[PDB]
Formats: C-alpha cells, sequence, structure tokens
C-alpha cells in the first residue's frame, strides 16, 4: 500500500531534476552537489575559504574574462595581470577568492576571518538551569555580570565610555558545579557556546599546532558574539617557563600563539573565553596578566544554608516524607563541597529500594556518612 | 561472471572504456607490517643439533598432545594449557625447539617480531596487536611465538620488557576472554628468555 | 463455575449462535436468554470487568445492561464498555454513542451525558438529556454550560431565528414539570453570560499599537492591528478624531479595513456599536459605505439582537445597482447571524448565488458566508439548495477555488448530523465530478464525527493515481482514537506527492487537528513546506504555523510567532500575514481563547473547529492561487471564540468565590485544569458550575 | 479493487524510474570525497579526477546521510551523486572485542557472595526495573572499581555479568591506550568513547593502568607528559556526559590506592569493592565445584588438602587441580590419589614464597 507511492515520489522529483542538470552541466559548474540545512529564502554569495578551488571560475574583467587562482601542487597558476578581478566571489569554486600565500592575485574575500575547513565542537544551547547552586550561588552572579550583561544592553556601556573584559578563569574540581556552571550561562545568555579540547589541539608534527589556534579565531571573529570554552588548558596552558628541553618547545609555541591573537591588533569584539584550570597556580604570568586576563572566579566551601538548597533540589524527584529535617544532620556531616551533598543524597534512595519502602526514611540518612567519609580516603 | 564466482582479494581485469571485468586472475597477499617471515615449512628437527635428548619428550608432551588429541582431556576434565615458557642460556638451540615443535605438530610458525607492532604513525600500532588475533583464527591452528625477547641470533635483541612483554601481556588478556566463548584452543603461545628478572608481576 | 472460562464459553455461545438467526431456536428461548444474563453479574462481583464488557458487546442488546445492575454503580461499567468499542472493531455508525447516552443518566450522571453530548450533537439528544433532569442543581448547570456556546439555542438573547429547540424551555416554564424557570431561561440563552465576558474584557484591556504613520502597507497593518488588541472598550475615539490622516490614507481593499476596525473595538455593544457605526455607512464615500457595512457585522457577532438591520440593506442592494456594497453587506449579514439557520436569510441569499459572480465584482467567494451561517441545523430548504448549484456545475468549474467551496458548503451544513444525510448520498453519488468523489468520504465523515477505515484510505490512493479530500482527514484525526492512526497514514500518502495542487493544501489539514494543542513537532514540518519551492505553498505554510499555536496565550505562542518573524519579508505579502499574527495573539486577554478543546468538558467544540475552517481556505486574495477573491475572510475569526475561565455562580445569578485548588480566581484570569475544594454533591463538573456544597471562602 | 486502479499507472511509472537511474548508475562509478557541508545549497568537495558539477540530488539518497568528510560516488566527466558508498572500514581503535551474551556465569563461584550482590544492584537491577528508579528519581551509579589481587574473581565476575545484563561487552585493553606518539593517545581515547555511543547501552571494561596513578600535583608535567595528557580526557569525557545506562562503567585496578580522587569523583562513581583475602571455608566450597569437573576417588580426604592450605585464591586452586591432572594423564591413568594432590601443592607453595614471618602477635 505504502509502496506505490514511495515509486510516485522518486520519479516526479527525477523529472524535474534531470532537466536541471542538462542545463547546468552547459558551461560547467563549481564543487559538485546542494546540500541544505538552512533555508532557500536565505542564500548567502559569500563562501568562506583559505584556498582557492577553482574549476573553470567563468567571470569578466578587460585584461582577461576566465581569470583563475590557484597555488595546488599541481596547477598553481594565478592572474596574468595582478590584481585583476578573477573569482567571481565564490563562482566555479566554493571558496575560490585569493590564497594565503599571495600572488599579488584578487581578493573579493579574505583568507583571514572566516570558518574555512574546522575540527569544531560547536554544541546548542543546553537544557541545564541551577542543579548545584547553594554554594555556587556567588560564581553565578558574577558570571551573568561578565558574559550576559555587555550582550542584552551593550548601549548603556558605551556612554560611559566603560569596555567589559574578555576572559574569566574556572578553578577548582571539575564535575562539582564549576563545569556545569559555563553550560547553565550558555543556555542562558543565547550565544553559540564553541567547546575546544586543547589536548585534542597538540598534534604529532609542528606548526600545525599554530594554525589551529590561528583558525579558531578567525572563525570567532566572523560570528561576533561567541563564547570560546577551554576544556582544561595546562597541556598546552602553562607550566613553563624553561624554554624547550625537547618538544616542551613544541607546546610553548601554542601557548605563545595564543598570547599573540589576545595582546594583538584584533580587539575583544562579542567574543568571550571561559578557561578552565585545576589549581590556578600552574598557569604562567602572561596568561594570569591584564589586558586578557583579569576576573578569576572561584568556587568555594559551601556553608550550611547551601547545602541545604542543594538538597531542596533533589528532594522534588525523590519521594520524601517531611517531619525531619536534612539541616540538622547536615551540621553533623563533614563539610564538603557540592558534589559530595548531591551524591549521599543518591545513595539514601538506594536503601530505601531495597527495604521494599517508597517513601524516604530518617534512616537511610545515617548509613551514608559512613561510606562517603570512607571513599575520599579511598 | 558473478559476483559468487569472485571471491576477495583477487587479481582482475578491468576493461578501460566499459569498466567490466573481464578475467579474473590468480590471488595476491600483502605485508601490514613492516617485516613479514612466516614459515610453514621448518628450518629444525629433532637431530637439527643433538644432546636436547632428555628435553624433546618434556616439551611434546605439554604442546603437542592437546592440540593434536583434544578429546582424551575433554574426557578427563582438564582445561587446554594456553601458553608455554621456556627459560635457559641464551639461545644456545632453544628457539631451533620451537620451530621443530611447528612442523610435528602441522601448524604455521608465525613470529611476530614486538617491537615491529609499533609506529610513530597515528593509530597504527594500536590496531596492530589486535588485528593479528583474527587472522590467526582464519590460518588456524598457528603458532605465535613472540620474536625479540630471546632468539638465536638469527634476529636481534634477547630480552625485553614493556614493548616485547608487554605487547605478549595484551595477548594473554585476549586469551581470557576467548576462554570464556570458547573450551577448545588451536592457537598456542611461546614465550622465549634467558631471565627471570625480564618477567613481570602480571606476567 | 462463577469466573472461569467456562461461564464465559456457554453465555457468549449461546449469543452468538442465536443472534444471526432472526429466529427463536432451540439453543435460545426466552428463559435461556436470561441464562446469558446470570453470567454477566457473577463476572462484575469479581470484577472481570473485561470479561463483562465483551458480553455487552456480543448479546447485542443494551436492555441486558440494564437488567444485569439494579445496585451499583451504573456509570462505571458503561465507561469501561465505551473505551472497548473504539478498541477492538472499528465501529462505523453513530448509534453506539447515542446508545452510550442514556446509561449514564439512571445513577444521576449528567455530567457524563453532558461530556459526551456534545460533538456529534443531535436535535435528538439535547431534548432525550433534558427529559431525564428533575433535579434542580443539574438543570442550573446545564443551562450555564450551554451558555457558553449554544449552537441549536445559539447565543441569541430574545430575537428567534430558528427551527425550534428554544421552545422546550417555553412549554416547561407554563407548569413546571422538569423545572424550567424564568431566571432559568436567561443562562440558557445567554445574556448573563455574555455580559460577563464582555465585562472581563473591558476590564483586562491591552493599550493601543502603532502610530500614523505614513505609507499605505504599513497604515493597513497597522490599524487592523489596533482594531484586535483593543477589541474591547471603547478607546475609538484615537481612530475618528485623526480620520482624516489614518483612514482614508488607505485604498483598495484597505480602506475598507481601516473603517472595519472601529467595529473591531466596538465588539458585543449591540446598541452603541451598531449605532455609531450607522453614521459613516448612510453616505460619505462608497469605500466608507462598504468598510461600515463590514464593521456593522463584525459588532454584530455571537449575538442575534440587532440595531441595523442587515436584511434591510441587503434588500434594497438587489434592487439598486450596488453590486460592491452587497458582497461585503453577505459577509456582514453572516457574521450577524452567527450560526443560527434561518429560512429567511437563506431566501434573501438565493437570488444572489444564483447569478455567476467571478468578475462582476472580482469575486465569488460569498459560499464562505453562506457556510458560516449554514453551520448549526439541517432543513431541507438548505439542502436543496447547495445539492443543485453543484449539479449544475454553473458556478463549480469557473474558478477552481469556487469548485472547492460549494462541496465544502454540503459538507459544513451536514456537520455533526445523524440520520438525516443517508437520503442526499444517494443524490450526490449519481451526478459526476472530480470533487464529489473524494465527497462520499466526505459526506460520512462530517456527519459520524470521523471514519477511520483502512479500505478507506486506499479508495483515497485510488482517486489520485482536491482540497474537498484533504480538510476530510483533520475531521477524522479529530474524532476518534483508531481515525487518529489512520489520519497520520493518510497524511503519508499526501507527502509522497510532490505534485503542486497536493502540496498546498496539506499544511491547513495539519493546522487544523494541532490548534487544540499546540506540539513542536508539528511545527517543523511546516516551517519546512514554507522554504520550499513556488509561492503559493509557501504562504500557506506560513499561515499554518500562525494557526497552531493559538491557544494559552503567549506561552509556547510566543515561540511559534517568532518562528514566523523570520520569514517576514521573503515576499510583501509575509510582512503583512505576520503583522496580523501581533493582533491575535494579544487578542484573547485571557477571558477568550481559540483552542477547540477547552477543559470545562474536558472534549472537543463544534463550533470551535467551523469557525477556524471557514477562514482556512482562503484568508487573503495575495494567499494562494490569485484567482480574483477577497480579504474579506479574515473577520471570520470571531467565530472560533470559547471563553476557558473559572466562574461560579452559587445560585446562577449570585456568585459566591470557591477555593480554586489547581489560582484563587472567579472573575477575570484564566485557570489550568480548574478544580474546586468542594465540589457538586454528585455531578461533579468543573467550567461553569453550580456548588451545592455552596462554600463561605473568600478570596 | 482498489489496489488494481493504483497499479493501472503505476507499472509503467515503476519501469521508468529504474531506466532514469540506470542512466546515472552507468560505468565507471569514482569513489572522491565531500569535503565539507555548506548549508546555503553548497558544499566542498575535492576531486581526485579534475571536473566537478554542481547537482541537485537524486531522492534515494538525501543529504541527512551525508556527514563531513563522508565518501561518495561520482561520475568520472558528469561528477554528480548516484549514491554514498557503503563500504566502511574496522574500528581503528585499540585492542576490543565486542560480545553478546558469554558463557559463563557466577554460580561456578561461591563464599564471595557479599560483593556479587553490589554490583547486582548498581548494574543489572535499573535494567530490569525501570519504575524503581522513578520512584526514587535518580541513578544507579556510572561505574564501579574493582580491586584485588588481580583477577581471581574479578575476571571471573566480569565475564558473567555480561551474559546477565544481556547488553553489548566491550572489553577494553587500557595500556595499550598509551602510546609514546604526540598524537596516537589523544586520538585512541576519543575513538573509544565514539565507539561506545554508538553501540549504546554497552558494558565498558577498564583493564587497568600505569598511567591513572600519575597525577602529581602539576596538571600536566615536562616528564611524560603524554599519561597525563591522556588522563585528562578520561576525566572530561566523563564529568561532561553522564549515564544512567548508555555506557556502564566497569574499572578494574589491582590497588585502588594507586588511584587518584579526581579519577573517582562522587556522583559518577559510589562504589568501591573489594575481595576479601582468602578465608578458610571458602576455600572448600571453591573447590567441591573443581574436583567435580574431574576425576575423584575414594582415597580423597578434601578437608586435608585446604586445611594445609592458607591464603591462596581460587586461581592457585583451579591451577593445584589442572597440574594433578596432568600428572595423572601421564599415568594413563584416570583414577587420582592422594599423592597427586601433594606434588602439586608443594610445588605452587614453593615457588610464592622466600619470605620471612610477621606473625605470632599473642
Amino acid at each position: 500500500i505504502k509502496q506505490v507511492e514511495d515509486d510516485i515520489q522518486q520519479l516526479l522529483k527525477k523529472i524535474n531534476e534531470l532537466t536541471g542538470i542538462k542545463e547546468s552541466d552547459t558551461g560547467l559548474a563549481p564543487p559538485a552537489l546542494w546540500d541544505l540545512a538552512a533555508d532557500k529564502q536565505t542564500l548567502q554569495s559569500e563562501q568562506p575559504l583559505q584556498v582557492a578551488r577553482c574549476t573553470k571560475i567563468i567571470n569578466a574583467d578587460s585584461e582577461d574574462p576566465k581569470y583563475i587562482i590557484n597555488v595546488k601542487q599541481f596547477a598553481k597558476f594565478v592572474v596574468d595581470l595582478s590584481d585583476q578581478v578573477a573569482p567571481t566571489d565564490i563562482e566555479e569554486g566554493m571558496r575560490v577568492g585569493v590564497d594565503r600565500n599571495k600572488y599579488q592575485i584578487h581578493i573579493p574575500l579574505p583568507p583571514k576571518i572566516d570558518p574555512t575547513v574546522t575540527m569544531m565542537q560547536v554544541e546548542e544551547k543546553p537544557d541545564v538551569t541551577y542543579s548545584d547552586v547553594g554554594g555556587c550561588k556567588e560564581q553565578i552572579e558574577k558570571l551573568r555580570e561578565v558574559v550576559e550583561t555587555p550582550l542584552l544592553h551593550p548601549e548603556r556601556f558605551v556612554n560611559l565610555g566603560i569596555e567589559p573584559p574578555k576572559g574569566v578563569l574556572l578553578f577548582g574540581p571539575p564535575g562539582t558545579g564549576k563545569t556545569l556552571c559555563a553550560r547553565a550561562v550558555a543556555n542562558r545568555t543565547d550565544a553559540c557556546f564553541i567547546r575546544v579540547i586543547g589536548s585534542e589541539l597538540v598534534q604529532k608534527y609542528v606548526g600545525e599546532g599554530a594554525r589551529m589556534v590561528r583558525e579558531l579565531f578567525e572563525m570567532a571573529r566572523t560570528k561576533k558574539a561567541c563564547l570560546i570554552f577551554f576544556d582544561e588548558i595546562d597541556a598546552i596552558g602553562g607550566a613553563r617557563f624553561d624554554d624547550g628541553a625537547g618538544g616542551d618547545n613544541e607546546v610553548q609555541r601554542t601557548m605563545l600563539e595564543l598570547i599573540n591573537q589576545l595582546d594583538g591588533f584584533d580587539p575583544r569584539g562579542n567574543i568571550k573565553v571561559l578557561m578552565a584550570t585545576n589549581r590556578p597556580d600552574t598557569l604562567d604570568p602572561a596568561l594570569m596578566r591584564p589586558g586578557r586576563l583579569d576576573r578569576k572566579i572561584e568556587f568555594s566551601l559551601p556553608d550550611l544554608e547551601g547545602r541545604t538548597h542543594i538538597f531542596k533540589i533533589h528532594a522534588r524527584s525523590m519521594s520524601v516524607e517531611r517531619d525531619i529535617r536534612f539541616e540538622l544532620l547536615a551540621r553533623l556531616c563533614p563539610n564538603s563541597t557540592g558534589a559530595e551533598i548531591r551524591s549521599v543524597c543518591t545513595e539514601a534512595g538506594m536503601f530505601a529500594i531495597r527495604a521494599r519502602r517508597k517513601i524516604a526514611t530518617e534512616k537511610d540518612f545515617l548509613e551514608a556518612v559512613n561510606k562517603v567519609i570512607k571513599s575520599y580516603a579511598k | 561472471i558473478d559476483i559468487n564466482d569472485v571471491t576477495p582479494n583477487c587479481r582482475v581485469a578491468l576493461r578501460n572504456d566499459s569498466y567490466t571485468l573481464h578475467k579474473i586472475l590468480p590471488n595476491k597477499v600483502d605485508p601490514l607490517v613492516s617485516l613479514m617471515m612466516v614459515e610453514k615449512v621448518p628450518d629444525s628437527t629433532y637431530e637439527m643439533i643433538g644432546g636436547l635428548d632428555k628435553q624433546i619428550k618434556e616439551i611434546k608432551e605439554v604442546i603437542e598432545l592437546p592440540v593434536k588429541h583434544p578429546e582424551l582431556f575433554e574426557a578427563l576434565g582438564i582445561a587446554q594449557p594456553k601458553g608455554v615458557l621456556l627459560y635457559g642460556p641464551p639461545g644456545t638451540g632453544k628457539t631451533l625447539l620451537a620451530r621443530a615443535v611447528a612442523h610435528h605438530t602441522d601448524c604455521t610458525f608465525i613470529r611476530v617480531s614486538g617491537s615491529e607492532l609499533v609506529q610513530k604513525f597515528i593509530g597504527e600500532g594500536a590496531r596492530m596487536v589486535r588485528e593479528l588475533f583474527v587472522m590467526a583464527r582464519e590460518h588456524a591452528p598457528s603458532i605465535i611465538f613472540m620474536d625479540e625477547i630471546d632468539s638465536i641470533g638469527s634476529s636481534r635483541l634477547e630480552g625485553g620488557s614493556g614493548g616485547d612483554s608487554e605487547v605478549q601481556r595484551t595477548m594473554l588478556e585476549l586469551l581470557n576472554q576467548l576462554d570464556g566463548f570458547e573450551a577448545t584452543k588451536n592457537i598456542k603461545v611461546i614465550m622465549a628468555t634467558n631471565r627471570i628478572d625480564i618477567l613481570d608481576s602480571a606476567l | 463455575s462463577w469466573g472461569h472460562e467456562y461461564v464465559r464459553h456457554l453465555a457468549g455461545e449461546v449469543a452468538k449462535e442465536w443472534q444471526e438467526l432472526d429466529d427463536a431456536e432451540k439453543v435460545q428461548r426466552e428463559p435461556l436468554l436470561t441464562l446469558v444474563k446470570e453470567i454477566v453479574p457473577y463476572n462484575m462481583a469479581h470484577n472481570a470487568e473485561h470479561e463483562a464488557c465483551d458480553l455487552l458487546m456480543e448479546i447485542e442488546q443494551v436492555d441486558m445492561l440494564e437488567k444485569d445492575i439494579d445496585e451499583n454503580a451504573y456509570a462505571k461499567v458503561c465507561l469501561y464498555l465505551t473505551s472497548c468499542v473504539n478498541y477492538v472493531p472499528e465501529p462505523e455508525n453513530s448509534a453506539l454513542l447515542r446508545c452510550a447516552l442514556g446509561v449514564f443518566r439512571k445513577f444521576s450522571r449528567f455530567p457524563e451525558a453532558l461530556r459526551l453530548a456534545l460533538m456529534l450533537n443531535d436535535m435528538e439528544l439535547v431534548e432525550d438529556i433534558f427529559t431525564s433532569c428533575k433535579d434542580v442543581v443539574v438543570q442550573k448547570q446545564m443551562a450555564f454550560m450551554l451558555g457558553r456556546h449554544g449552537v441549536f439555542l445559539e447565543l441569541s438573547e430574545d430575537v428567534e431565528e430558528y427551527e425550534d429547540l428554544t421552545e422546550i424551555m417555553s412549554n416547561v416554564q407554563l407548569n413546571s414539570n422538569f423545572l424550567a424557570l424564568a431566571r432559568e431561561l436567561d443562562i440558557m440563552e445567554p445574556k448573563v453570560p455574555d455580559d460577563i465576558y464582555k465585562t472581563h474584557l473591558e476590564n483586562n484591556r491591552f493599550g493601543g499599537s502603532g502610530s500614523q504613520v505614513d505609507s499605505a502597507r504599513m497604515n493597513l497593518a497597522s490599524s487592523f492591528v489596533n482594531g484586535f488588541v483593543n477589541a474591547a472598550f471603547g478607546q475609538d475615539k484615537l481612530l475618528t478624531d485623526d480620520g482624516n490622516k489614518w483612514l482614508y490614507k488607505n485604498k483598495d481593499h484597505g480602506m475598507l479595513s481601516a473603517a472595519a476596525s472601529l467595529g473591531m473595538i466596538l465588539l458585543w455593544d449591540v446598541d452603541g456599536g451598531l449605532t455609531q457605526i450607522d453614521k459613516y455607512l448612510y453616505s460619505s464615500e462608497d469605500y466608507i459605505k462598504s468598510g461600515a457595512l463590514l464593521a456593522c457585522g463584525i459588532v454584530n457577532s455571537g449575538v442575534r439582537n440587532e440595531c441595523d438591520p442587515a436584511l434591510a440593506l441587503l434588500s434594497d442592494y438587489v434592487l439598486h445597482n450596488s453590486n460592491t456594497m452587497r458582497l461585503g453587506s453577505i459577509f456582514g449579514l453572516g457574521l450577524a447571524y452567527a450560526g443560527s439557520n434561518r429560512e429567511d436569510v437563506l431566501t434573501l441569499l438565493l437570488p444572489v448565488m444564483g447569478d455567476s459572480k467571478s468578475s462582476m465584482e472580482v469575486a465569488g467567494v460569498t459560499a464562505l458566508a453562506c457556510g458560516m451561517i449554514a453551520v448549526g441545523s439541517c432543513n431541507g430548504d438548505v439542502t436543496s439548495t447547495i445539492l443543485q448549484t453543484i449539479m449544475e456545475k454553473s458556478e463549480t468549474e469557473l474558478k477552481d477555488t469556487y469548485a472547492r467551496w460549494l462541496p465544502l458548503g454540503l459538507g459544513l451544513n451536514h456537520l455533526g448530523k445523524g440520520e438525516a444525510i443517508e437520503a442526499i448520498l444517494a443524490a450526490l453519488e449519481v451526478v459526476s465530478e472530480p470533487f464529489r468523489s473524494f465527497a462520499n468520504t466526505l459526506v460520512d465523515v462530517c456527519a459520524y464525527a470521523g471514519s477511520g477505515n483502512v479500505l478507506k484510505v486506499q479508495q483515497l490512493l485510488h482517486i489520485c493515481s482536491q482540497g474537498v479530500a484533504v480538510l476530510g482527514i483533520a475531521l477524522i484525526a479529530m474524532g476518534e482514537e483508531i481515525g487518529a492512526e489512520m489520519a497520520l497514514r493518510t497524511f503519508g500518502h499526501l507527502l509522497r506527492y510532490g505534485e503542486p495542487t497536493l502540496r498546498r493544501a496539506v499544511p491547513l489539514a495539519l493546522a487544523l487537528i494541532s490548534v487544540s494543542n499546540p506540539r513542536l513537532n508539528i511545527l517543523d514540518t511546516l516551517s519546512k513546506f514554507s522554504h520550499d519551492a513556488d509561492p503559493e505553498v509557501s504562504y500557506n505554510s506560513i499561515f499554518a504555523m500562525g494557526m497552531v499555536g493559538s491557544g494559552t496565550n503567549n506561552a509556547r505562542l510566543a515561540a511559534m510567532l517568532r518562528q514566523l518573524a523570520q520569514y517576514h519579508a521573503k515576499d510583501p505579502n509575509n510582512l503583512f500575514m505576520v503583522r496580523l499574527a501581533q493582533g491575535l495573539t494579544h487578542l484573547g486577554k485571557g477571558t477568550l481563547t481559540l483552542c477547540p478543546y477547552h477543559s470545562d468538558r474536558q472534549l472537543m467544540s463544534q463550533v470551535a473547529v467551523a469557525g477556524l475552517l471557514t477562514v482556512l481556505v482562503s484568508f487573503l486574495d495575495v494567499r494562494n492561487i490569485i484567482l480574483g477573491k477577497s480579504h474579506y475572510v479574515l473577520y471570520g475569526l470571531v467565530a472560533a471564540m470559547q471563553p476557558r475561565m473559572l466562574v461560579t455562580f452559587d445560585e446562577e445569578l449570585r456568585p459566591l468565590p470557591v477555593s480554586v485548588r489547581v489560582v484563587l480566581l472567579a472573575h477575570g484570569e484564566r485557570a489550568e485544569l480548574a478544580t474546586e475544594e468542594f465540589l457538586p454533591v454528585t455531578p461533579i463538573l468543573e467550567g461553569f458550575v453550580i456548588l451545592r456544597k455552596n462554600p463561605n471562602y473568600d478570596l | 479493487i482498489r489496489n488494481q486502479e493504483q497499479m493501472k499507472p503505476l507499472e509503467e511509472k515503476q519501469e521508468e524510474e529504474r531506466s532514469k537511474v540506470d542512466d546515472l548508475r552507468g560505468t565507471p562509478m569514482s569513489v572522491g570525497t565531500l569535503e565539507e557541508i555548506i548549508d546555503d545549497n553548497h558544499a566542498i568537495v575535492s576531486t581526485s579526477v579534475g571536473s566537478e558539477h554542481y547537482v541537485s540530488i537524486l531522492s534515494f539518497v538525501d543529504k541527512d546521510l551525508l556527514e563531513p568528510g563522508c565518501s561518495v560516488l561520482l561520475n568520472h566527466k558528469v561528477h554528480a551523486v548516484i549514491g554514498v558508498l557503503m563500504d566502511d572500514t574496522d574500528p581503528l581503535v585499540t585492542v576490543m572485542k565486542v560480545e553478546k551474551a558469554p558463557q559463563e556465569t557466577y554460580a561456578d563461584i561461591g563464599g564471595l557472595d557479599n560483593q556479587i550482590q553490589e554490583i547486582k544492584e548498581s548494574v543489572e537491577l535499573p535494567l530490569t526495573h525501570p519504575e524503581y528508579y522513578e520512584e526514587m528519581g535518580i541513578k544507579p551509579p556510572k561505574g564501579v572499581i574493582l580491586y584485588g589481587p588481580p583477577g581471581t574473581g574479578k575476571t571471573l565476575l566480569a565475564k558473567a555479568v555480561a551474559n546477565q545484563t544481556s547488553a553489548t561487552f566491550l572489553r577494553v585493553v587500557g595500556s595499550e591506550l598509551i602510546q609514546k606518539y604526540l598524537g596516537d593517545g589523544p586520538k585512541l581515547v576519543r575513538e573509544l568513547f565514539r565507539v561506545a555511543e554508538e553501540h549504546a547501552p554497552s558494558i565498558v571494561f577498564i583493564d587497568e593502568i600505569d598511567a591513572i596513578g600519575t597525577k602529581r600535583y602539576d596538571s600536566n608535567s615536562g616528564g611524560e607528559r603524554e599519561i597525563q595528557r591522556t588522563m585528562l580526557e578520561l576525566l572530561n569525557q566523563l564529568d561532561g556526559f553522564d549515564s544512567r545506562g548508555d555506557v556502564k562503567v566497569i574499572m578494574a585496578t589491582n590497588r585502588i590506592e594507586t588511584l587518584d580522587p579526581a579519577l573517582i569523583r562522587p556522583g559518577r562513581i559510589d562504589r568501591k569493592i573489594e575481595f576479601p583475602l582468602p578465608d578458610e571455608k571458602t576455600k572448600k566450597r571453591i573447590f567441591q565445584i573443581h574436583t567435580s569437573r574431574m576425576t575423584l576417588a575414594d582415597d580423597v580426604t578434601l578437608d586435608d588438602l585446604i586445611m594445609a592450605k592458607d591464603d591462596l585464591s581460587g586461581a592457585d586452586i583451579k591451577a593445584i587441580c589442572t597440574e594433578a591432572g596432568l600428572m595423572a594423564l601421564r599415568e594413563r591413568r584416570m583414577k587420582v590419589t592422594n599423592e597427586d594432590f601433594k606434588k602439586s601443592k608443594e610445588n605452587v607453595l614453593y615457588k610464592k614464597q622466600e619470605g620471612t614471618p610477621e606473625g605470632l602477635y599473642l
């Protein structure tokens, strides 16, 4: 029954496309297909590049009318009179423009400030919002002021004549909500969260590493308003001042290259940088220094009242009987950060499940402390 | 010709203006490792060198009999023995004895050199240790001699840990799972050493 | 036995064999029929309701159901049987609902009879339920709930324009025998409910929108949005003052519109509203004359009382030469009669119908005006006129748009109607049209309240191998559960055809189902359809999106409105369509809503769907294929309105607050899932209800 | 009849479509690669041929099955998409076998019982019961750590558990992730995670490493950088994304006091599972199953050998029997005697000890 319909669907699309390919075939054509994953009522006529792929390159200029710009190993051929209109923007090549190398060839579109080819994680908006707040409370308050507020109300900052920082720093243990906090603002702030793992950027062969740093920044510039999330930069973050001793130079080159882009001629833009370190101490003075790093946002030993808010979050899912109060126990319990506070609770539900009861009890809670006290000490 | 007629890894003739298989030629193999030397016939025998006499029966009884005849063991209620280690003074004639054994056993002698499995090329080393096991299974029965941990001196290096033992250790773990998912083997591991101090705690 | 295979084996076996014969055999006679009955109460006791319910399906008598029970709740057994009916067999008749309706009443579960009564509501049912009520409480509770949205007692106050269903109340009032009161009657045909809605709209407000501004296109959008936003309370002063600068600037359809917008602010005031409009209506400019007529119609909506006889004006135009003015008066007149059939309105329309209008006035849209009224009661006169116009094909082939409308008109007159449609079907099948073949499935579906059948789905593939086939699908999903799964399947076929007409029709069909619960996945597929080739398809899509979010004001509704906003200038038409949306969004104010599903009875509303359907094909001229139609159809959106609010009246003109559990409102605002702390003593109901616990809680 | 009607125009239309594809399909068909996906109806392609031609895609193949860097078929002079290539290589990642439902069960070991309930409650139990996790509102632990002198019951228990749990088991050798090559090691851990995600739900058995033992107080060092570079990415994967069941982790280490608390992270791992030492009674239990398999005799004194034993786990025990069994086999008898048991018990005792005693605390 379905089958008849499916056959009719191929056939109708086929006849219209055959006519279009016959036509497109004449005069040749660019890189070889259409992929849609936007809308067809918004179509670009600037396409990203850093090299010029050419396939024909038909154009209008007086000194010749089908001028080409390559740099490729075989056919690196170029314009016959320098700097005369060639690519037709991104006609017959889809990234034809100009070569980074240069041969005094025309630039309708630049070889820098483009997304180009990449290896990237861009991660569309999260879903999380408040999940360990209580001692993560301070960290929230400041992060909104730094990241969100400039994008929400920029016009205000200009009247005053103040410009906001470009980077903030995160430290303390990950997966305690140090980590959550960066995603939680990413979802609220509505700007693309771009996740680069510094350790990945590290490569087997030199110069490549610099190349990567550069590529990231060109993309970053184009899109204006974005967040670069650096996962535990210490691999190519500082430790280091020793000036080589055998490929401690290669990692240092990447670290120095990043500085160039930051301190350089670029300016901030709407670009925000979140850095992630273990203990901030590791990192070098150049990475610390103002005119790139200014605010360092911290974590902390959570006050008692705080613990309760986290427990309060947890208690909506967890079947309870409220006639007992967790805060009294919590004063007696070891002082520990947010992650252990959720974990003891999580342990508590299991004992119930064995007991063959569906509601929490005072009894469950007593048990959890003995295991947990043991677990840090292994 | 039809597609049932082809069997993978055949050299073939393709036309150049019609691009159909006119004929199929004979077959072809590939060295994925930077040194392939498999011996299906031996370089040793019993009377290869003399004075081995006390030892011949002892190794024989350990290795040959379970592979040749699995049924007697199965009946008695014992599990197959996984791998054998030989230790003694350097490369006196020890290696030869292994190759004599593969001939008698009527299997392939596969010498894998441990350090030839690791590459400065990206990912190729990790793939290499695992990849070999699958090959042996098609080849089965087989002898895997870990080469380069003691030799006569036909092939460089006597001893090595952390990359002759470490790759060999991996083999022991692959086999442990194998032992859980089957009950008859035909893959033997041969280790050769002189040293008792090349042996890890895990070993 | 008493609860094993054994008992069920015997009873079912005796039943099935006997029934077929059309005889009393050896296998059963009257004491043998009693032996079948004995197995049903044992299973009830055991609470093996699954066995009991199937036996009730097989015996094929609902007399047996009553016999079983003379103790315990009637109501619990019946609901389990009603669910079991839709699932396992796919039932074909509307009998099964009607039979079901009586059994609830005995125990006094009149709210369930009311839950079920709405949709597929026949002239017989409303009366059957009423006869059974002889309790003061139940009597008053129906009067509020029927008051909310009539369709056989309309929202008429005092003008009789029907073929009698209002007279049950008159007769019972003289000497009370089912407890029809003089007071009760106000609730029953609404003055006081209509008044209360109006007050809520008036209080809550929502300020002005736009400025005077420049340019024709921008002026029109602004005046149009202003009129929806400011749908209640007199702030009309701002338009009238500057009526030179603002109103006049617009030309073509737009000047008519500009004038009409004052009617929108005036909406619900019969007296002051119509009268103020009348000054501009006689004399002034020819545009101002038409634009007024439209404005009288919008004010008049959702009631039959008047202060400007529309019939008088419409009559005059047939006599004179005013062809342009006449078109508009009929749309006006269509709003004014508001869903009430009357032979007079039908007579008046008929000579204008009779003539071919396609280039005499650049429209023959008049079928939509005829349609909106023709939802509510089926009479002989109406039926006969529609059949004949289609039969001719003298206006059903001229423009292709008209060709969908006259057939569609038949279905709209036959919506929710019982046994009376069988007569028509035979007549339809004999004349041949490309349209009528789709129509066979469509006549059944409007009357029955859906029919999904595998054979029905397949018949549809063969004819394909056009608007009218596609709209019908939307009905079947709205109806039964099995009808829903089959619809999804039916729409799969449509997506496979790339054919341009087929492509255009489908987003509308989705839009019609998904406005009763807005949902995120149906909206993404319509957004894709918007972005594919051809302008006409893209227009139909952007409109569909606008409809689908319509429900709880600025909720999920905000995300869907934003979604329209991104493609507000991929056509100049798009820009207009999107401004219209902003108007529609602030129109409700949380007193009224658009959502065929309300949670006062927890079911769909027959009228609400009908309102939304007429606007749906051709809102504007610039929409779809441009064969010369109108923009007027847009005013039609008022019809669809349903109030969803919690207001309690503990007598029926004396409110008393109730404590609200699911909040703390009994005037203004809205409540999701209304519940009371003190709920009726046994005719337990939410929405507009009497509380017979009569609580002294105050806000 | 409804079917017939659809059928009459259809049959030809059905053939016509097949003729139309065959025109494209016409030999040869060159493989090439899609460089990147440019969503405004474009894409970057690298051709090793020469010509490229921007075409509309066929309706069998869509762009939703096109991924960046994919291999696709191009014609050699009209360079159009017939189809995407369906021939993909071997997982190139570090040593893995995947196995659905292994032979072994956990009824063979005995006297270890408590530990067996611990893994049970964590891994097995949520699969068995949805709604028990809903009431509580939480996940069973993501991962556990099994710690003891190398697999005498650690290893046993894992094999057993995969059969029970009825999902894909993947066992990875962790040492093998270590490479002395800058790129290789990180690429492997990221491929290991990639492979998990496809096969989900899945069980990850991590065989012990040296590299989880070292963190120092630097976060990277001028020493062997790679082992910590790798260690970090293990963490990032874990503290980035929590599974209730999509990935279940079994971790194994000889000693857990080597490990780092960073590595544990409470609220992923909450369970630490400890195999007790050899306890006297247990030795007899484990043994009774091993002898059953083998021939047995009426001159065997089961207790006497167990009594003579002290501080020996199941593996040596499994081993003693196997050794003895070989001696018997040489004699060509299937009868077992005391004597056999004595020589084997002596060999294993000879080899383990050369120490001096710390007893006599009385």
